């Protein structure tokens, strides 16, 4: 031999990102954490009143 | 989330509506015993008007 090979290689990016907006789905599921608590919080105390 | 928002609209309507009704219940709270405070107090003197 008396052989040195030092090499590099390249990447294939994974799928599932047609557009970044997809993470806005998380902004949705934030909102259905946002839009859920006050329903019961006023529901049970609406039963109280 | 939109469907829960639709029921959320109906529910903030519901709860604030029955809230607002609670003031008519406040006027009951007036007209439930102040009504007695006239009536029972009047019949305390008509029943004793026989005396």
């Amino acid at each position: 031999m008396a052989e040195d090979a030092d090499m590099r290689n390249e990447l294939e990016e994974m799928q599932r990102r047609a557009d970044q907006l997809a993470d806005e789905s998380l902004e949705s599921t934030r909102r259905m954490l946002q839009l859920v608590e006050e329903s019961k919080d006023a529901g049970i105390r609406t039963l109280v009143m | 989330e939109n469907s829960i928002r639709e029921l959320h609209d109906m529910f903030m309507d519901m709860a604030m509506l029955v809230e607002s009704q609670g003031e008519m219940i406040d006027r009951i709270e007036y007209n439930v015993e102040h009504a007695v405070d006239y009536v029972e107090r009047a019949v305390s003197d008509t029943k004793k008007a026989v005396k």
